[PDB]
């Protein structure tokens, strides 16, 4: 996904690469639906 | 054929009048086509301790060091804070001080939508021949640390050392890192409408809309000061970019 | 073509219509309660549960391509524009600092066969048309003199937007731009129906919540303005019939409260 | 023991449109959560197949975006336009505003027309599509010849008109400067067929509206550079 | 042979936060143990979550930290102070000291209170918390309406008040520059509900400690510098 | 543990990496017990 | 950690035949087919197995 | 095939190193045919 090519080895943990979200616990759709 | 766009949602190749349904042959996916860098703006370099600019309205004849210093962000800026309207001086020798600008032409050709939300990756990149140079940065909604201390009677300024990342770059050489979105609010609003304080506020300027900001000084003490000033240059990319809602373009004129 | 919607002790009636619009996702009445927050919220009850009704400016002939008039929302029932008044709604309202509700409104005309012309009306996201230039929201005594606004290059272009004065320290920049132009020709885009003078009369939509944070200032929010400009302008024969009018309807969706206090007051 | 490594030629480099990721700063950093913002984009041909407005000279700013019939007519279209994206009529589209950005496009333009007027009113009308030729088609003699077809007033004031895709490449340019055959790909034009017929006193002169859009198999290739024109 | 690389463009740089080890290079050392030391700290939220006292400037150094119930009083209430952790009253407490030293906060703060005076009185106040709005309230009826709650002298002199967390942002920042909402969040206030009746023999002028912390939902998340004035 | 983020490969032996103590041979507590 | 390495003698060189590939810069496009063509060659013995004519001086 | 050395490990991927067409969906032949 995205601009990426490296498609083998990840070395820094994913966590301290990108951003995450914390729990709180072709086919596309059209932005406007008309009943 | 028959149809109705009154309605607004209007029905939908050569196969329904006369077909053809050319087989397919991506590029325009928000994720990929907004990681690319571009550059964002041109500063100085610091070579002592400065003294950050005071908020709006600044009256005439106040001390301080304007020129340094730089959002991030794609959002218009002046004097290196948030704005609402662009503006450049065209016009020739005037008075008074001329207050840096910038803006993001690339970004805000495709900026179609409202709301917007990424990780941003810095790099820098030197102008002067053989110049060496440092980095440093701080959150939104912090403050620059000013004032200096003494080391062997050589004013060392404060800024030197902190909490906050810190990048040392070789002679002639070039800095790069990724920060973390990192503002209180949940997206960057492209464009806005409301208001942040209950009572003397203006309409439609964000407050915290924004990654963080950036300066750049000489590792040297106070007392080797020089007078040739010094440029630095700026780039920023975008990594797995999201887009939330439909906008308009800019209106390109009929001349 | 015959319908009408019944809520709370109020009802509305349709002698042509096409449908309801539903923006963005399906089912937009389906909400949940905040997360910046911990004190229980209000909710929905029937006083509130009910339509309201407003009225705008005359269609006239002198009238030409692409003027319009707006009228923010929720701001419209705390300034009592146009003769609208909230009532319970508005008391709620002026007792609580945070918000978050959706949006559904409907605009009639009274259109006859023996005229031509055509209207555009559209639930514009995140815009700024009610303040003047200067920075101040515009009076009910200024909203009647102009009837309408003029397009005019500074809107088109979005140069004369509220902003802030540098000082005397600086000099005085040439301002020629901002992120909140307003581009007549692309309108479309948001949710919106045109409202023809020779196929029906009445037209709505239905639109969720939308923010940059789960809830928003009760005091200042603007996130929905609703929009309506003129594509072809009106004309008729002579002594038939002159200048229709205009009028509106409005219901708020689903809406959550929280910060109790005293009614506010500046200064 | 150390490894044996041999740098290459282009060490030290920097490329703008690298893909490859970099080394973290200031990382471990939780957001708030989105999930109660509706309506996510994640392309643009979402909205690159939305109708707009287009715009015409209009008689001698004058940029109104509809056309009005006139009275009496003499042999030739109401309006016609190329089919070229860089012209001046599909500046301020989205289709248009969105492809200025890139290289290549494919696939069938949409074309959308609508009547404003009395209703008690009638005409017919008809649609022309002329590939490239030596001249540009003037007489309805020879529109007829080509794809064309017939519009009739009546209850539905609206028509869609598809424009089909012929080349002798996969691809097209998408700005045209020497008008090669690689960019230019024809005309179009309005032809009234008949006289309207304007009901008594309803007083004269409907109009039309044209709507634009993309078709549903359109498509986009090459990123390129933004026109900073706007700012001025 | 060797393995063809490719330096990057940010080589030999130095960072002052890479996440990442260093060579070694007097390693193989041995420590003695410390297994006999009790009262191991893991996070510095267990420091924050103990209570302390505040200051109050006094009538005209002057920094009790207890405020004293007059005798006669004038529809206003006894002492009152925003809720923004930068403001003078949280500087010495633990909880400001702390959160001074980091970006956003998030949680519940706590305030709790004491009352000194003679067994043998009587009295009754009320406690409030009043959002934000265009100006600070000040009589009792104002109070009334905001959430607020009463307090009675009895066997036990203790009260503990939770400040809830309304905000429009998940998060929200430690110091407030410009005050706006994304700082600010509103006041705090005490109002003597009746008059404190002295027991005879009992001299006059009971007195009320003030003890705040943190509440047990409390959160920072980013790190910034820090300040060296207290070594001027 | 810590502001570590290689998870993959450590190249040096934890004794030369780190000390060690020769041997001998959310949840919280509270820092205060009142019996 | 960091892992230990030592460049060679012949760094930083440039060779014209080297036998390895290079960093994309622009990568992610796709090309029309050209299954459409006859007659592709894929060794110029092919071409060489042809035959053709020679020239000689003449008379003056 | 070609002039390419390398056949142990290859970094970034295929359609990132080379260009793809998209679907429409020794012994050597002699150039000429003589029935």
């Amino acid at each position: 996904r995205g601009n990426n090519g490296n498609m083998t080895f990840n070395y820094y943990a994913n966590t301290y690469q990108n951003s995450v979200d914390f729990s709180t616990s072709g086919i596309l759709n059209p932005l406007g639906y008309l009943k | 054929s028959t149809d109705n766009a009154e309605t607004g949602v209007i029905e939908a190749n050569t196969d329904t009048d006369f077909g053809e349904l050319a087989a397919p042959g991506n590029h325009t996916n928000v994720k990929f086509l907004f990681d690319r860098s571009r550059l964002l703006n041109v500063i100085k370099v610091l070579e002592k301790d400065a003294v950050f600019p005071r908020p709006f309205p600044t009256q005439e004849g106040a001390q301080q060091d304007d020129g340094y210093f730089c959002l991030l962000t794609p959002r218009p800026t002046v004097a290196s804070r948030p704005a609402t309207r662009f503006g450049l001086y065209a016009n020739p020798s005037g008075s008074g001080v001329l207050a840096n600008t910038s803006l993001d032409f690339n970004f805000y050709s495709l900026a179609c939508f409202t709301y917007f939300r990424s990780d941003l990756e810095v790099t820098v990149v030197s102008l002067e021949p053989d110049l060496e140079f440092a980095v440093g940065w701080f959150p939104s909604g912090s403050e620059y640390q000013a004032s200096s201390f003494v080391y062997d009677q050589l004013h060392v300024p404060f800024h030197f050392t902190g909490r906050t990342p810190r990048a040392f770059a070789s002679k002639g050489g070039k800095v790069s890192f990724v920060l973390p979105w990192n503002s209180v609010s949940s997206v960057l609003p492209v464009r806005w409408g409301g208001a942040s304080k209950l009572s003397s506020a203006t309409r439609g300027l964000p407050a915290h809309a924004d990654w963080g900001t950036i300066y750049a000084f000489v590792p040297r003490p106070n007392e080797k000061k020089s007078t040739a000033v010094k440029h630095v240059a700026v780039y920023i990319r975008y990594k797995n970019a999201r887009a939330w809602c439909p906008s308009m373009l800019p209106f390109r004129s009929y001349k | 073509r015959v319908t009408t919607q019944t809520a709370g002790n109020t009802a509305i009636n349709t002698q042509s219509s096409l449908g309801v619009l539903c923006a963005y996702v399906e089912d937009p009445t389906k909400s949940d309660p905040p997360s910046s927050s911990t004190d229980q919220p209000t909710t929905t009850f029937t006083a509130i549960d009910r339509w309201y009704t407003g009225r705008l400016n005359s269609w006239t002939k002198a009238v030409k391509t692409f003027s319009f008039q707006a009228v923010p929302l929720p701001g419209a029932f705390l300034s009592r524009q146009g003769g609208l008044n909230g009532g319970a709604f508005t008391a709620t309202l002026h007792r609580h600092f945070l918000m978050k509700c959706g949006w559904q409104v409907q605009v009639q005309c009274n259109l006859t066969q023996f005229h031509q012309g055509a209207l555009l009306v559209a639930m514009v996201p995140e815009t700024t048309l009610d303040v003047k230039p200067d920075g101040k929201a515009k009076s009910l005594q200024e909203l009647n003199e102009e009837q309408w606004v003029e397009m005019s290059d500074d809107y088109r272009t979005g140069k004369n937007m509220p902003f802030q004065s540098l000082g005397t320290y600086y000099r005085p920049p040439n301002w020629t731009w901002g992120p909140n132009f307003i581009n007549p020709y692309q309108v479309t885009v948001f949710p919106h129906q045109i409202l023809n003078a020779r196929t029906s009369t009445s037209v709505d939509i239905n639109v969720p919540y939308i923010g940059e944070t789960p809830t928003q200032s009760s005091e200042t929010q603007n996130s929905w303005t609703l929009l309506v400009m003129v594509l072809v302008p009106l004309d008729y024969k002579e002594g038939a019939t002159t200048d229709p009018e205009i009028t509106f309807s409005v219901r708020p969706t689903s809406p959550y409260f929280n910060g109790l206090r005293n009614r506010y007051t500046a200064g | 023991g150390p490894i044996p490594t041999a740098p290459r030629e282009n060490s030290l480099m920097f490329l703008s449109t690298l893909p490859d990721d970099t080394v973290p700063a200031y990382g471990n950093v939780r957001t708030p959560p989105v999930n109660y913002l509706p309506g996510e984009i994640t392309d643009l041909l979402q909205l690159a197949r939305i109708p707009t407005l287009m715009a015409f000279e209009r008689v001698p700013d004058t940029y109104v975006p509809y056309v009005a019939v006139p009275t009496q007519f003499d042999d030739r279209p109401l309006i016609s336009f190329p089919i070229t994206l860089s012209d001046p009529v599909y500046q301020n589209t989205l289709v248009g505003a969105i492809s200025s950005n890139f290289a290549n496009y494919r696939g069938c333009i949409q074309i959308t027309l609508t009547f404003c007027g009395p209703m008690m009113a009638r005409g017919k009308f008809l649609l022309s599509y002329s590939p490239p030729n030596g001249t540009q088609p003037q007489t309805l003699s020879e529109a007829m010849q080509c794809t064309y077809s017939i519009w009739d007033i009546g209850l539905n004031s609206s028509w869609t008109f598809v424009v089909p895709y012929i080349s002798p490449s996969d691809y097209r340019e998408t700005r045209a400067i020497t008008n090669s055959v690689y960019s230019a790909d024809g005309w179009f034009s309005l032809h009234k067929l008949t006289k309207i017929t304007l009901p008594p006193d309803c007083p004269q002169s409907p109009c039309i509206l044209f709507f634009a859009s993309a078709g549903e198999d359109y498509t986009l290739r090459l990123p390129v550079d933004c026109n900073p024109s706007y700012v001025f």
